[PDB]
């Protein structure tokens, strides 16, 4: 379906640490763009949370951190609490079907 | 003092057209370039369209491809997308996006910026096609 | 003529005090800039290389800095983050073309070299081109006292860490950006 694959369901106990992973194709990831990701809270708008693979824009706290190794990137959560039942998308850019590609969203709750 | 708002949300029979709103405050809508994505109810995100600076470059996703037809006005700051020979798959909450902006490289040519996300969404309407 | 001193200097400052040059009344030639693959990124957002050959030689600015591989994307319009509120803030206008190239060699040894320096506390983020130097304690939690550091009281600045042995996004990229203007 989507051209970026990542996991559909992944979560923890509050106060450890979770990857999301995303990984992709030489296509795309692998060509030199960057991954982002985004935070959809369930039925709103979603808001970016992580920008050119590792920074973070104004207001999103210091838990939200992440990484670009080499094709595949993920994005790590330290410190998870209940107030973050949302999902997780990635995205990138792909040079073969010049558009914006997405993933296929990460449903992260607490226990 | 920034946000998105849009309308243009309802129940089209398969075949007919409508066309879509994005307003736009809170910034300068007249050099910042514009994206337009789609969510369907249940599924994940997916990519629809992309407007440039000027309205010289624009792109389009893969099941749109052709299709459907972008065009914007920095006057009264206001987003638009047309669309013709509709499907049953195009069910889905449209949102609009605030991009980047965007460079001249030393050719250069402007260049739709490609490593940034989109920072700030939209509302988003839903439309909805049916029998 | 007057930038062959600006690209190749072996001294860049780091990014919470950088050194806003100005060149002046002297041709500048600007096919230096251009026409080499060197630099990883030549972004102009207002004006347009092979183009700038006018009268806009009346104080081109050009800021210097080192910061990491992946945080050149906050030196974009806009783009907030935590070098581009507390250190760099570009406007949402003509910056005049934000060049960064990498270098892993020049200002990174086999130590750990850790001697760039960067903010991560201040209240009230940056105006555009603006640079702060007080090095005062940041006192977000009790009753303003004379300086303590033990507990919600941080020091302003923080190294990076610039080890041969990290991947792209953490390895020192100079970035120089121009700036011009007019009277
Ligand atoms: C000093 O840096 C400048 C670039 O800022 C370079 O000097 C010239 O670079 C152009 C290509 O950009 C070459 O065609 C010239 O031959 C260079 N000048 C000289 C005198 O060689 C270069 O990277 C650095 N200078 C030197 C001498 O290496």
């Amino acid at each position: 379906q989507s051209v970026l694959t990542q996991p559909p369901s992944v979560s923890g106990a509050p106060g450890q640490r979770v990857t999301i992973s995303c990984t992709g194709s030489s296509s795309n990831i692998g060509a030199g763009y960057d991954v982002h990701w985004y935070q959809q809270l369930p039925g709103t708008a979603p808001k970016l949370l992580i920008y050119g693979n590792s920074n973070r824009p104004s207001g999103v706290p210091d838990r939200f951190s992440g990484s670009k190794s080499g094709t595949s990137a993920s994005l790590a959560i330290t410190g998870l609490q209940a107030e973050d039942e949302a999902d997780y998308y990635c995205q990138s850019y792909d040079s073969s079907l010049s558009g914006w590609v997405f993933g296929g969203g990460t449903k992260l709750t607490v226990l | 003092q920034v946000q998105l708002v849009e309308s243009g949300g309802g129940v089209v029979q398969p075949g007919r057209s409508l066309r879509l709103s994005c307003a736009a405050s809170g910034f300068t809508f007249s050099s910042i370039a514009m994206h337009w994505v789609r969510q369907a109810p249940g599924k994940g995100l997916e990519w629809v369209a992309v407007m440039s600076f000027d309205g010289s470059i624009k792109y389009y996703g893969d099941s749109v491809k052709g299709r459907f037809t972008i065009s914007r006005d920095n006057s009264k700051s206001t987003l638009y997308l047309q669309m013709n020979s509709l499907r049953a798959e195009d069910t889905a909450v449209y949102y609009c996006a605030r991009g980047v902006q965007g460079y001249y490289d030393r050719s250069g040519y402007y260049n739709l910026d490609y490593n940034y996300g989109m920072d700030v969404w939209g509302q988003g309407t839903t439309v909805t096609v049916s029998s | 003529c007057p930038f062959g001193e600006v690209f190749n200097a072996t001294r860049f400052a780091s990014v919470y005090a950088w050194n806003r040059k100005r060149i002046s009344n002297c041709v500048a030639d600007y096919s230096v800039l251009y026409n080499s693959a060197s630099f990883s990124t030549f972004k102009c957002y207002g004006v347009s290389p092979t183009k700038l050959n006018d009268l806009c030689f009346t104080n081109v600015y050009a800021d210097s800095f080192v910061i990491r591989g992946d945080e050149v994307r906050q030196i974009a319009p806009g783009q907030t983050g935590k070098i581009a509120d507390y250190n760099y803030k570009l406007p949402d206008d003509f910056t005049g073309c934000v060049i960064a190239w990498n270098s892993n060699n020049l200002d990174s040894k086999v130590g750990g070299n850790y001697n760039y320096l960067y903010r991560l506390f201040r209240k009230s983020n940056l105006k555009p081109f603006e640079r702060d130097i007080s090095t005062e304690i940041y006192q977000a939690g009790s009753t303003p006292c004379n300086g303590v550091e033990g507990f919600n009281c941080y020091f302003p600045l923080q190294s990076y860490g610039f080890q041969p042995t990290n991947g792209v996004g953490y390895q020192p990229y100079r970035v120089v950006v121009l700036s011009f203007e007019l009277l």
